């Protein structure tokens, strides 16, 4: 019973770590689409004034 | 009945094996019984561990 017991909580451990990273890896993917299309309409707004 | 001397010489032989019982006997046996008991308990023990 405290063998299995080690296998498992490992198993789920290394699932807990695995989504966490998940997570964190998709907060950069999030960030980075903000970041882009910050920088993408602060091009337009220059443009968009500068014709104006 | 005969009033006789053989309880001085049961008296010798009654204490020779109380000696020989009380060194030799009794602690190997208490030993190895209260050494399983112990076994048990750790038993017990381990399977409160695992679940926590």
């Amino acid at each position: 019973d405290l063998d299995l017991a080690k296998a498992s909580a490992t198993d789920q451990l290394k699932k807990a770590k695995a989504e966490a990273q998940v997570i964190i890896e998709q907060a950069n993917k999030r960030r980075s689409q903000i970041l882009d299309e910050a920088k993408a309409e602060a091009e337009q707004e220059r443009t968009k004034i500068v014709a104006q | 009945m005969n009033l006789n001397a053989t309880i001085l010489g049961q008296a010798i032989a009654f204490v020779l094996f109380v000696l020989f019982c009380m060194k030799y006997v009794w602690p190997p046996l208490m030993a190895a019984i209260e050494k399983r008991q112990k076994e048990i308990a750790d038993g017990l023990a381990s399977a409160e561990r695992a679940h926590k």
